């Protein structure tokens, strides 16, 4: 059906950029979490070895 | 607190752990002793005196 098919031609650039753009930002935010998780077990390793 | 033990670490050992161990030695050491046993004794004899004065 094609007003719908035109509403996709005029629109969904902005949509499919726009869907692009959150995923990214969600990729890192849990990148950014999965570098400070190596942190915390780091300074965790630290207190280990320094009781050692 | 301290977990199950704590976090990742476990943690801050380097403190309980650091200021203990201990410091062992651990001296499996100073026990008992068999002591040890000298050896008796050199002669053969004779006679002299004691055999005129008896």
């Amino acid at each position: 059906m094609d007003k719908y098919l035109d509403q996709f031609v005029k629109a969904p650039p902005a949509i499919k950029f726009g869907g692009l753009a959150f995923v990214v930002g969600a990729l890192t935010a849990a990148n950014f979490f999965m570098v400070i998780q190596p942190t915390e077990e780091e300074i965790g390793w630290a207190v280990a070895e320094r009781r050692k | 607190c301290e977990e199950p033990p704590a976090p990742a670490p476990p943690p801050a050992k380097p403190k309980a752990a650091a200021a203990v161990p201990v410091k062992a030695a651990p001296t499996e050491t100073g026990a008992q002793a068999a002591p040890s046993y000298s050896y008796v004794y050199n002669p053969v004899g004779k006679r002299d005196p004691f055999r005129s004065p008896i």
